[PDB]
């Protein structure tokens, strides 16, 4: 047999469907959203980690001059300085008086624990999600695994079960991303191959491991003091330790609909937006002979107390006449109400109690036990405490009913002005046909 | 502020704490009609005047 | 300085690009894309291979009984068989003529080269495009490979290019693929766990290496033949093996625009769509100044014999008088014609020639060197051959000037008749003149 | 067929083979009027016909 629905997407909401087959006692299933999950697909585009200089000894040649060579490496500086004069700890070496010279060189590499500590830059798009959703009916109780999209049907003790795509498309994670250990920054970054000094990007590489490397941060030598042998230069200091003080902000503490952000793999998890079409099809062991169940007649609701809480708040007393003790498939086909449970053992004394949450002053809702209807409503009061730490338990809809007091009271004053506008009419439409007819 | 959605606040090394309003107001309703629109009032206190 | 453009995606087409800074010498730069590849982005939904069927050996419990045994494996089927009495070579044994039991037993598993031989189940989008492109101008040849988005900047000799985002965004592949060795199929694939018998996803595996398993091929055990050891069972055969007869077509020759599909990674090459624009940054080194540029006067332009065919066949002579001999940059500021060199060496003598390519009866553009200006007409007629096996050199633009041959004809008689109404407005204009002033 | 924008074909086992067709046709261009009508009408001959 075949079914379809739709539910919230919202944690710990504890969903329930109702279905009739007309050969068949109704059934109540309920189901219950234990965890979410929201892939988005990341392509890298670099890595940025802090940089390392290296300068090697210089080579004070005597007595002669030396000429440069230039070398393929990541912002390469090389120099040469005439007339310098050195000195060592026991004299001056150098014998010729002014003809010597001063090779300085330098270049940038990266720092030997960027495998160990960097930040990485990806696009972000197209966010697959998942979940996980425990089931329950009759003597069935499962937690399963699925697939968020229309395309992944699990078995469920000989039902199967699709979660179709979700209602929207909506992802907390712009076109690009910055990551670093487990927070995720919406960034901009500059281009691979035109990084800035001083900022973010100041050197960039393809990959942890990739060979290739481009750094720009302003490597510029000036010539020793005179009598001195230790290589002076000036370099604008590490872009990606300027960042990791000035970043600001983040996602964990920014991200909307309150969904929590965790890394490896970059997820967001626990975000509630939406709804989820289930399409259902289930085997003919599942339901129950109507001539087995037990026959309802003479069904009256009577609601004890009402009270407009987050907790299950109103107490519902259920009247009737049985045949045959055993179990009934209760539901309440209204979102104004919720139940608590959907199974009542009937018995020969005609009276069973059930709870309830609402959210609306004078709620009106149809409730079913297994074949049999009733109408039932309900006055309500408001809740005193201002704050408590655990989410609604209804479905927050708030008009009240047509029969309520307000509404009611409304009714009987549009009565009074339509029936006085009714007699206005008529007497109007009396006197001007008299003087017509005249 | 914590409206009707809740919010959550994280507080040194403590896990994040999450806290939720309820629809609590001063009017009375099922009373007096100058009592409903106390009670209606006291939620949603911006389309309540239009309204009337 | 900077500067922008748009160049063609053909590959193998010449694209020239002119720079005329106020206080230099023109430039030409040429372009030429070697290579493209536009890879999309996979998800793995799943694997499938042929299926392989194992069945235990009998268990034959004579004078006693057995009962069946259930257990978890995919497909798994299990049966019990009473009155049996089995043969074997040497005679009849299990003493119990006819109260015996025999106990059938079977189930499915993945193929022994499942890794070897399988085909994938993919889901592709967010395309992303990189290209291989000759650059040249002035003195440097070289080709780089850049990614072909917003946000990749190569420097070539201290040039610095950005490839912007490519203008049309049409990819060759559907929302589904299967990728089978060397082959991509565009397929609607069976959702995972609802794979019917017979056909493509008969098994179905979340990865090559995935413990667990999803298989339909519906075994049906049989009764035994009396006297007989033989577990009879029936089975569909292998939804892989059918697909792999029956799949029909391919997307290698079938993909529009022409490009070819290539596997691992999973891309298309080499295929003609839309436009790259190109940003340029050029350092003052590659320009000459204006002082060392000849300068050219009095420059005029002709035509030798013009066929607009594919490759270059229209000769066109220029003369010109200069003071002193170098080189000069020459450009054609129409897409109506495309020249074959860049850069001419200028002597005194006043006379070079050039190599165009056509595609118009009657071309009409404006040819430059160095300072210089002169506009070319011609006429062109077809070529003989029907065929050539290059593609083509021009860029394909066929309505004619106007004043060639066609339009002076059209010209000439729209003014005469143009001539023949203004005549009769005219005349009667002056009469109704003449009656309105009587 | 082998229009202007060109095909290729794979024959057997070798490599495949691309061809492109050419701008020809039968009329006489730049001679009198009726016959570079016949010559745009080789060329394109669904709105040569419109046009005139
Ligand atoms: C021991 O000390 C003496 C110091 O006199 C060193 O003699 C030096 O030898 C070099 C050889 O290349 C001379 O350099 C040349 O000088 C000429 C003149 O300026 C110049 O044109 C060449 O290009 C080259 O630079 C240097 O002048 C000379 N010193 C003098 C003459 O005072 C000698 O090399 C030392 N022995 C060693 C270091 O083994
Ligand atoms: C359907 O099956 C699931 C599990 O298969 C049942 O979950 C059960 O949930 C209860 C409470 O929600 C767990 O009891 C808890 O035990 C801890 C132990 O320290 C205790 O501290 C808690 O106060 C609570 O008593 C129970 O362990 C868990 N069952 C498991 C894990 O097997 C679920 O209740 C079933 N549905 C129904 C309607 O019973
Ligand atoms: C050696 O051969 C003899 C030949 O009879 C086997 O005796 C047979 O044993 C089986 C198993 O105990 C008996 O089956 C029983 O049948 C009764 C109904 O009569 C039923 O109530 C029991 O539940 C059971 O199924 C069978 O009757 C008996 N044969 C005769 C003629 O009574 C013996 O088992 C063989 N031993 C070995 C080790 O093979
Ligand atoms: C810039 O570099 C490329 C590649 O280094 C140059 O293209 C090369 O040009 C030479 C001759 O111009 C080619 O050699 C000849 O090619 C023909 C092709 O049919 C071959 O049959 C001959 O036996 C001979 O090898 C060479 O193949 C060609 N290379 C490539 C990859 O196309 C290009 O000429 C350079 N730029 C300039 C302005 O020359």
């Amino acid at each position: 047999y075949e079914h379809s629905t739709v539910m919230p997407n919202v944690v710990g909401f504890p969903y329930k469907a109702h279905i009739e087959r007309p050969g068949y006692s109704p059934l109540t299933l309920q189901m219950q959203v234990v965890e979410t999950s929201l892939e988005p697909t990341l392509n890298l585009e670099y890595i940025t980690c802090e940089y390392k200089t290296v300068v090697p000894s210089p080579y004070v040649k005597c007595c002669g001059a030396s000429e440069c060579s230039t070398k393929e490496k990541p912002d390469y500086q090389c120099k040469v300085y005439t007339g310098v004069y050195p000195f060592m700890w026991g004299g001056a070496y150098c014998f010729c008086d002014s003809e010597n010279t001063q090779l300085s060189e330098a270049y940038v590499d990266r720092s030997d624990v960027c495998r160990h500590d960097h930040a990485s830059a990806y696009k972000a798009h197209t966010a697959s999600l998942k979940a996980k959703v425990r089931v329950m009916y009759g003597n069935v109780n499962q937690t399963v695994d699925v697939y968020v999209n229309g395309d992944h049907a699990v078995t469920i003790g000989g039902t199967q079960f699709i979660f179709g795509p979700l209602s929207s498309a909506w992802t907390p994670f712009d076109n690009k991303i910055v990551v670093y250990k487990d927070e995720v920054f919406n960034q901009d970054f500059p281009p691979y191959g035109s990084g800035q000094p001083g900022r973010f990007g100041d050197i960039q590489s393809r990959t942890v491991e990739s060979n290739d490397l481009y750094a720009n941060t302003a490597l510029k030598l000036a010539r020793p003091s005179p009598g001195m042998v230790h290589v002076p230069y000036t370099q604008t200091p590490s872009g990606f330790k300027y960042w990791l003080k000035e970043k600001g902000t983040a996602l964990n503490t920014k991200a909307p609909f309150g969904c929590q952000i965790k890394t490896n793999p970059v997820r967001a998890m626990n975000c509630a937006v939406g709804n989820i079409p289930v399409s259902m099809n289930l085997p003919d062991s599942a339901f129950t002979r109507i001539v087995e169940a037990p026959t309802i007649i003479d069904l009256t609701c009577t609601v004890a107390t009402c009270t407009h809480s987050s907790d299950f708040g109103g107490v519902l007393t259920l009247t009737y006449k049985t045949d045959k003790n055993g179990d009934c498939s209760v539901h309440s086909h209204s979102n104004v109400a919720t139940l608590q449970e959907a199974t009542a053992k009937v018995k020969t004394a005609g009276k069973v109690t059930l709870h309830f949450s609402t959210a609306s002053a004078s709620p009106s809702f149809v409730v079913s036990l297994c074949s049999a209807r009733a109408t039932c409503s309900a006055s309500c009061e408001p809740p005193k405490d201002h704050i408590v730490p655990y989410a609604a338990s209804h479905s927050n809809v708030v008009f009240p009913d047509m029969s309520g007091t307000a509404l009611s009271w409304v009714q009987k004053i549009s009565g009074g002005l339509g029936a006085f506008a009714i007699g206005a009419i008529l007497v109007l439409v009396v006197v001007t046909c008299i003087g017509l007819r005249r | 502020p914590v409206p009707v959605d809740g919010m959550e606040y994280h507080w040194g090394n403590n896990d994040p704490v999450r806290l939720w309003s309820q629809l609590t107001t001063e009017g009375k309703p099922h009373g007096w009609p100058h009592q409903i629109v106390q009670y209606y009032y006291g939620l949603y206190p911006a389309a309540t005047v239009s309204a009337v």
